[PDB]
């Protein structure tokens, strides 16, 4: 982990299952998504992609 | 004599169809106002302005039936 | 005379396309309802709200027929 030019630090970090970050998505309340085709086989794509940009960065 | 009780069963049959047409439209019209609300509530007044402006429009007939199964019910009796 | 002879019949037509359209309508409406309830509950009291406020309106003219119903199965037969 790159935290100032003089020192950087080692980290292992768990990407599966998803860790739980304390984002509150309470105040969404007020909507919903339209989904095409269907939520399910979009959740799938949203986690693959976003395990892959992890990754990357 | 033979005429009224025919009177009031075609004010029956009138009366009945506009009934169906009206309650069935509606149903179908609220449910697609319905599930706009769900998805995002805080549009409600907006949708209800739009609900209630095309109400009118489903409506129009159905009134008219009622109207003149009234009229052909109690003005010829 | 002929007329409690008829009469009945014009009563039993405006009643029950009364109830097709009614029963229908609503189902409809209420079906809308409850897929917008289990889709997002925290709504269900303005859902239900919004239910009720449309409810009104698909009932109107069914009910108008069911009255005049009894109205003749009563008042004059």
């Amino acid at each position: 982990k790159f935290i100032n030019t003089m020192s950087q630090v080692p980290t292992i970090s768990q990407l599966l299952p998803l860790p739980a970050s304390d984002d509150d998505d309470l105040k969404h309340k007020s909507w919903d998504y339209l989904y095409e085709p269907d939520p399910k086989a979009l959740l799938d794509t949203l986690l693959r992609r976003y395990v892959e940009s992890q990754v990357y960065q | 004599n033979l005429n009224m009780d025919l009177l009031y069963m075609a004010a029956a049959v009138m009366m009945g169809l506009a009934a169906i047409g009206a309650a069935i439209g509606i149903g179908i019209l609220g449910g697609k106002f319905l599930e706009g609300a769900a998805r995002q509530p805080d549009l409600i007044p907006l949708l209800r302005t739009q609900f209630f402006i095309v109400m009118g429009l489903v409506d129009a007939i159905p009134m008219i039936a009622v109207g003149l199964g009234l009229y052909v019910m109690f003005a010829v009796a």
